[PDB]
């Protein structure tokens, strides 16, 4: 299969047609996306099989072939990119100024930009293009709009 | 079975379109990994 480094859209044919289901990013030889996009099923690249290596319901990620490798976090302070891949468009970047996500277990970034659900698993970058996290785990706000946390893994 | 597709490369782009808000929200995670509004 593919294991250039980039943004990969993450597609079906079990329904009408090839439908996107989400995105996410191939890093060091290891397929990274949301839980939720994927639960956790083998993936193909070409005629060669992703097997999913770890993952974590809670934390909605999921890496394949080889542990998470993305480590970059939010400065707190910075304009971040989404690097959006939506359904049937062009990856087209978005800068942002994160809101933040208030818990009882800590501060999170997130990012208020609404697209469509099979867009789950866009990275989000900082400056020097690192990933910080993976857009598409958050909360309907009053406005009925959408907000993501920045949702990161752990390199071990 | 579920497939990949490369779509690009992971770049900063300068002057990319800038939008979106910053709130600040007060949030609950469950076990399942939904997040919820705590009002
Ligand atoms: C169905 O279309 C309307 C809509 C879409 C979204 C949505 C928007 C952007 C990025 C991700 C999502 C999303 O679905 N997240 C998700 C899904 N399942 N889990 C466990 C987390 C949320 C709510 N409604």
């Amino acid at each position: 299969g593919e294991t250039t480094d980039g943004v990969y859209r993450v597609m079906t044919r079990r329904l009408l047609g090839s439908t996107q289901v989400g995105v996410g990013v191939m890093q060091e030889g290891v397929f990274h996306t949301m839980w939720h996009v994927t639960k956790g099923a083998a993936l193909r690249s070409g005629e060669g099989r992703l097997d999913p290596y770890w993952g974590d319901v809670k934390q909605d990620l999921v890496s394949y072939c080889g542990p998470w490798k993305l480590d970059a976090a939010w400065d707190g302070l910075s304009e971040v990119q989404l690097l959006a891949v939506p359904p049937g468009e062009r990856a087209k970047n978005i800068q942002t100024l994160p809101g933040i996500f208030k818990t009882k277990d800590g501060d999170i970034g997130a990012v208020a930009l609404d697209y469509p659900a099979g867009t789950s698993g866009s990275p989000i970058l900082d400056k020097c293009g690192r990933v910080i996290g993976l857009y598409g785990n958050g909360v309907v706000i009053k406005n009925g709009s959408y907000v993501s946390a920045i949702t990161q893994g752990k390199r071990e | 079975d579920m497939y990949i597709e490369r779509a690009g490369d992971i770049t900063w782009e300068k002057d990319a379109e800038v939008t979106g808000n910053s709130p600040r929200l007060d949030v609950a995670l469950d076990e399942s990994g939904d997040f919820s509004l705590v009002e």
